[PDB]
């Protein structure tokens, strides 16, 4: 029987008949305490009883149910999580019922690290990733940028080779929010681990899609960072058309992002013995000054550093 | 006017959503409107802007929290050495001394947190974990007495680190726990401070951290993950300790971190297209001195001789105007409640933004009243530079445990 911690008829463990045999163990905070938390009666009660069962290493059904309350009170207590995992194995607990429980607590506390690590352990134990992608998609439906949800998703996909529908899921979330950086990261994760970006048709499709996204939302930094990230590998100067194609967006779709990208192309050209070296240098230096003084003054120190760096190297 | 965030041209820094609204732009616009109300309050109330760090209010909040906390802190019952570190470091930045009785009570409490098998747990009798191990070592080093140094069981600490070490170069946060870039930093920080680095302890670690640098230029928690300020600081700081900063593409990292400063708010966001947050004042801005040191070691001639590569003024303005709780303590952004974590990191980031250093060169930028000047902080350890030298020199008298 599960007496919920929030139930109106919840009773402190010290008032429970089935717990009378055991003395709760108080926390030893020393004689002159520091960072001492004045625990609520409910918290102190559960934790003094958790300490008793832990200290005596009681691998019982009652100790198992108690870890659920200790976790609900403080889901970041990794000592409790460890003992709960000892009890799951010692007591031979049904791991699918434990999956139902972890699903419920992750829904309640989706930013807690311990809950996600526990779910990974259960998936490993059961060798069953079948509910994973759908469960994660439900968390991502509430917070599309939840870092642990994306990390658990990449772990599941990589460990169980569930690559096949991920690019489609990425396309769906990018339609919902083109500015979702976690999703542009997922796009790179899928492509790099499947076809790779060396395949010319793949690269062309990716750059075209990104340029279309930049046209629709010019001030969306994620698409600009993605375009740079997928082309910086081989070097921006390796793509001669790109420069003129971005210059063709200078009046209509301009931003400090387009200007900064132009400086990035110029830096690579100067590092790869480009034609018209002094012309490229002055163009780059002009943009560094426009960025530092007018269009991106928050980054004045970076842009001045770049200007000085370019001068020092390509004078 | 003399404040960058209050200049008429600063209005041009507001979000441009291109008439395409998404959850991201909507949430950003809400934050910007709230920050604009803060920036304009002086204009609307017909008062001369005065930027004052509320030292006495922050001091009261901290001296009290060091001894006792309400049940609102139950969520941090497995993070008690973090509370010691956050509070002791905030008091250190505010140039507040530690009474010898307090220093002794902290030492004794951390002794109770120390595991018989090495490392520290989040509280008395809790299992050891690298995050409270890092916090406990940092707190003991801020105290810096013989008693504090003697608390650390160096032989078991090394044993503990070896037990977490993975064949791929990574470290578990704890036994039966997970791997992330924070663990490499926690291990490198405690191991370097206590002089327990053996020749093979960090074998493959630099290479594993370098695998966490992604297409964005920043560092993810594990390989494949989105670049994040907290992990990027952990990754670069651990590589500085190991003298392996070169394993990263430093230029793509420099471009990524500088891009994280918000043109409007002046503070830093944790990742691209997410919100400004006062704690990133340390995690993100703290990367600039580390990058400065790394590039200088490569003999970069184009580096500044007076400023870090971020807007030191705009960051101080964001912290001073938006991150102070009137009752004392600091916070993420206006509307959020104070906590000791944000108090520690807002103040850590303020110190970094105030103090530039590179070899012979020393240059301060103190926004508002001169009393706002904080004690400097070490960009690798986030404890006072004097505490770093004192601890390192002390532990270097001891041989590396022979096993
Ligand atoms: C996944 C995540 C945040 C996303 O959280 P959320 O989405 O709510 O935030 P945002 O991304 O801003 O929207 C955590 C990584 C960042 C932490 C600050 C890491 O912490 C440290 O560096 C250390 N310690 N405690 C230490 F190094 F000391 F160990
Ligand atoms: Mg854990
Ligand atoms: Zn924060």
């Amino acid at each position: 029987g599960f007496l919920s911690l929030d139930s109106p008829t919840y009773v402190l463990y010290r008032d429970r008949a089935e717990w009378a045999d055991i003395d709760p163990v108080p926390q030893n905070d020393g004689p002159s305490p520091v960072v001492q938390i004045i625990y609520s009666e409910k918290f102190r009660d559960v934790y003094d009883y958790f300490r008793a069962v832990l200290q005596r290493d009681e691998r019982s059904e009652r100790a198992f149910k108690l870890t659920r309350d200790a976790i609900e009170l403080n889901a970041a207590n990794y000592t409790v999580w460890h003992f709960r995992r000892v009890l799951l194995r010692s007591l031979q607990k049904d791991l699918q019922e434990e999956m139902n429980y972890i699903t419920a607590i992750i829904e309640e506390q989706p930013k807690n690290y311990q809950v996600w690590h526990h779910r990974r352990v259960l998936v490993e134990w059961l060798k069953d990733p079948s509910q994973e992608l759908e469960f994660i998609a439900d968390i991502l439906n509430q917070d599309a940028k939840n870092y642990h949800a994306w990390q658990h998703r990449q772990w599941v996909i990589q460990e169980f080779r569930l690559w096949d529908n991920e690019l489609q899921y990425v396309d769906q979330l990018l339609k919902e929010d083109v500015r979702n950086n976690s999703v542009w990261n997922q796009r790179h994760f899928v492509i790099s681990n499947t076809t790779g970006y060396s395949d010319r048709a793949v690269l062309e499709r990716e750059v075209q899609y990104t340029l279309e996204m930049i046209k629709l939302v010019p001030h969306n930094e994620s698409a600009w960072n993605y375009l740079k990230g997928i082309l910086q590998d081989r070097g921006l100067s390796r793509y001669p058309n790109l420069l003129n194609q971005l210059l063709d967006l200078q009046p209509s779709h301009s931003s400090p992002y387009l200007i900064a990208f132009l400086v990035d192309i110029y830096e690579d050209m100067l590092e790869n013995q480009c034609d018209n070296k002094e012309d490229i240098l002055n163009k780059a230096l002009e943009l560094c000054e426009i960025l530092a003084k007018e269009k991106d003054t928050i980054r004045k120190e970076y842009w001045r550093y770049i200007g000085r760096s370019l001068q020092s190297k390509h004078s | 006017e003399p404040l960058y965030s209050l200049r008429p041209e600063h209005a041009r820094e507001r979000l441009q959503d291109d008439s395409v609204e998404t959850v991201t732009s909507i949430e950003q616009a809400k934050v910007e409107e709230k920050i604009q109300e803060v920036f304009s309050s002086y204009k609307f109330n017909h008062l001369v802007p005065r930027l004052v760090l509320q030292r006495e209010k922050h001091f009261h909040y901290l001296k009290r929290g060091l001894r006792q906390l309400t049940d609102a802190y139950e969520c941090l019952d497995a993070s008690r050495p973090w509370l010691c570190y956050w509070i002791l470091h905030s008091l250190e930045l505010l140039d507040e001394p530690i009474p010898q009785i307090v220093a002794t009570d902290v030492c004794q409490f951390l002794e109770l947190c120390q595991s018989p098998d090495g490392g520290f747990g989040g509280g008395p009798g809790q299992y050891p974990h690298l995050a409270p191990t890092y916090a406990a070592v940092n707190a003991l080093c801020i105290i810096g007495t013989e008693e504090a140094y003697n608390v650390i069981n160096r032989e078991k600490l090394l044993q503990y680190l070896y037990s977490l070490k993975q064949p791929d170069g990574s470290f578990l946060m704890h036994v039966g726990g997970e791997v992330d870039v924070r663990s490499a930093y926690c291990a490198a920080s405690v191991a370097s401070l206590t002089n327990i680095i053996t020749p093979d302890l960090f074998e493959g670690t630099a290479e594993w951290i370098a695998r966490c640098q992604n297409w964005e230029g920043g560092i993810g928690g594990v390989p494949g993950m989105e670049a994040h300020g907290g992990y990027t600081f952990c990754g670069l700081a651990a590589l500085v300790i190991l003298k392996k900063e070169r394993s990263l593409n430093l230029k793509s990292l420099l471009q990524w971190v500088t891009s994280r400063q918000m043109r409007f708010e002046g503070g830093f966001q944790g990742r691209c297209n997410k919100l400004v947050d006062g704690c990133y004042s340390f995690w993100q801005a703290g990367l600039l001195p580390l990058l400065h040191r790394a590039l200088h070691a490569q003999g970069d001639p184009a580096l500044s001789m007076s400023h870090w590569m971020f807007h030191q003024q705009a960051l101080q303005e964001y912290i001073l105007m938006c991150c102070q709780c009137p009752a004392g303590g600091l916070l993420d952004k206006p509307g959020k409640s104070r906590d000791f974590y944000h108090t520690c990191y807002c103040l850590s980031g303020l110190s970094i933004a105030q103090h530039f250093g590179s070899g012979a060169m020393l240059h301060d930028v103190v926004m508002g009243v001169p009393e706002n000047v904080l004690q400097p902080t070490h960009p690798v350890y986030n404890i006072g530079p004097d505490k770093v030298i004192q601890a390192t020199t002390h532990f270097l008298q001891k041989p590396v445990p022979g096993f």
